[PDB]
C-alpha cells in the first residue's frame, strides 16, 4: 500500500508579435503637385 | 431644324454654331451629331 502527495508550482512568459495586410488596399499614395499656367489668360477655380 | 439637331437651316449654313464642328455638318441636310463610344484597354484586378 502506497499514499502519494505532489505539489507542483508553474511560472510561464510569453510574447507575441503579429502583423497584417489587406492585399486589395495594401497602401495609400499621397502625390505632391504644383500647378503651372504658360498662357495668356489667368485661370479661375483652377480643377486639375 | 430640318436635320433635326439642336441648330436651325440657319445657324448651320451660315456657320454661326460652335466652330469645332465639321463643316459637313454646316450642311442643313448633315446632323450635328456626336458619336462617343468607349474602349478598355486593360483591367486590374485587386484581390481583398
Amino acid at each position: 500500500t502506497d499514499n502519494s502527495t505532489a505539489v507542483q508550482d508553474s511560472n510561464g512568459e510569453s510574447w507575441n508579435t503579429g502583423l497584417s495586410i489587406n492585399k486589395g488596399e495594401s497602401a495609400y499614395i499621397n502625390a505632391n503637385v504644383r500647378y503651372y499656367n504658360t498662357g495668356t489668360a489667368p485661370m479661375y477655380k483652377v480643377t486639375p | 431644324n430640318t436635320a433635326g439637331d439642336p441648330y436651325t437651316d440657319y445657324q448651320k449654313a451660315s456657320g454661326s454654331i460652335d466652330k469645332a464642328i465639321k463643316l459637313e455638318a454646316r450642311d442643313p441636310l448633315v446632323a450635328a451629331y456626336p458619336v462617343v463610344g468607349v474602349g478598355m484597354e486593360n483591367l486590374i484586378i485587386s484581390t481583398n
